[PDB]
């Protein structure tokens, strides 16, 4: 999905 | 970083790890007291880890410095990811040397096709997950804004650009957020978002740092 590569990811 | 290579210790001396009892984002050192990262990486309790290679072993070039200030852009939108930039002030100045060094800010925006270096300690797999000990690197080109928009219809603002590949296999991924995209010795991008990692037809999307240079300078000057 549309997500950031953070830990944890932030997805939309 | 998927599809990349081992950078080599301290070969990316502006790369930082943001740590809250675990590595959660990257960032870029821009002077002895300030780091640039992504707004989406904001949290309380950030420790900045400079001079890292193996993030799991104390090797000798590390400097661990608490954030004193973490300043998200006032216009950051967490739904669109527009203005995905944050400035972190270090509680004390880093000691700068060959292995811990700042990266220059752009004096102009970069062009499509320009090769850049993207780095981080994020996931190295496109299917599933594996987190590396040492810093990984990827050379990647800036894509045309039209290709970026074709990939992500309705989602690319003037404060974003795409870099990487359309064929799959090479990208920034989970744990790389906030980290650098350096092109010709200038910090042009911040790891921001994408549709998955290293998927066909879905390049990485990065915050367009050249739009923020005056804002960065004013923010630092006032803090
Ligand atoms: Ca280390």
């Amino acid at each position: 999905g549309r997500c950031t590569g953070s830990i944890p990811p932030i997805c939309f | 970083i998927v599809g990349g290579y081992t950078c080599g210790a301290n070969t990316v001396p502006y790369q930082v790890s943001l740590n809250s009892g675990y590595h959660f984002c990257g960032g870029s050192l821009i002077n002895s007291q300030w780091v640039v990262s992504a707004a989406h990486c904001y949290k309380s309790g950030i420790q900045v880890r400079l001079g890292e290679d193996n993030i799991n072993v104390v090797e000798g070039n590390e400097q661990f410095i608490s954030a004193s200030k973490s300043i998200v852009h006032p216009s950051y939108n967490s739904n669109t990811l527009n203005n995905d930039i944050m400035l972190i002030k270090l509680k004390s100045a880093a000691s700068l040397n060959s292995r811990v060094a700042s990266i220059s800010l752009p004096t102009s925006c970069a062009s499509a096709g320009t090769q850049c270096l993207i780095s981080g300690w994020g996931n190295t797999k496109s299917s599933g997950t594996s987190y590396p000990d040492v810093l990984k690197c990827l050379k990647a080109p800036i894509l045309s804004d039209s290709s970026c928009k074709s990939a992500y219809p309705g989602q690319i603002t003037s404060n974003m650009f795409c870099a990487g590949y359309l064929e799959g296999g090479k990208d920034s991924c989970q744990g790389d957020s906030g980290g650098p995209v350096v092109c010709s010795g200038k910090l042009q991008g911040i790891v921001s978002w994408g549709s998955g990692c290293a998927q066909k037809n879905k390049p990485g999307v990065y915050t367009k740092v050249c739009n923020y240079v005056s804002w960065i300078k004013q923010t630092i000057a006032s803090n």
